[PDB]
């Protein structure tokens, strides 16, 4: 009871802004994915 | 290693032993036919079966639009730039991810593995 009635004051939510990171983080994630793709391509070629 | 057929009833020749001369004979049991066995070997068993796939690879595979092709590795015979490559494509091939290239361009049909 007391915690719900305090959240009546503070409030809680979820939104689009909660599901997006900074542009630097997006660039880092893209760089990591590109590096992973390059490494797996190199592994495929080495196995070939 | 192979199978030889009779010429009278066209049945299968089984190996027989010529007791009097001590030579391998192929004698059909459907009739009385007996023939001299040239190879002197009957059965060969490659249980590890180090078989070459390019002998089982047909040239028209190069006509497949669903197969990848690179200009990196040229043909040995005709030196054509573009060649289609694919894996073993065969079961019980042990553990093999090696590449079997087939040269494109008509009437070439050359194949090679690297
Ligand atoms: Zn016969
Ligand atoms: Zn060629």
């Amino acid at each position: 009871t007391v915690i719900n009635n305090w959240l009546l004051i503070e409030g809680h939510t979820i939104g689009i802004g909660d599901s997006i990171a900074d542009s630097k983080t997006y660039q880092d994630i893209q760089n990591t994915i590109k590096k992973a793709k390059q490494d797996v391509i190199e592994v495929i070629e080495k196995a070939h | 290693v192979g199978i030889r057929f009779c010429q009278e009833c066209n049945n299968m020749l089984y190996p027989k032993e010529d007791k009097e001369n001590r030579i391998l004979l192929y004698a059909c049991r459907n009739c009385d036919y007996q023939q001299e066995a040239d190879n002197s070997c009957i059965y060969v068993n490659k249980i590890t079966h180090e078989v070459d796939e390019l002998t089982q690879i047909i040239a028209d595979v190069s006509q497949d639009p669903t197969l990848p092709r690179t200009e990196d590795h040229p043909c040995q015979k005709c030196g054509h730039k573009e060649a289609v490559f694919f894996q073993s494509h065969s079961a019980r091939a042990e553990d093999a991810m090696r590449l079997y290239y087939v040269c494109t361009a008509p009437h070439c049909g050359h194949r090679w593995t690297e």
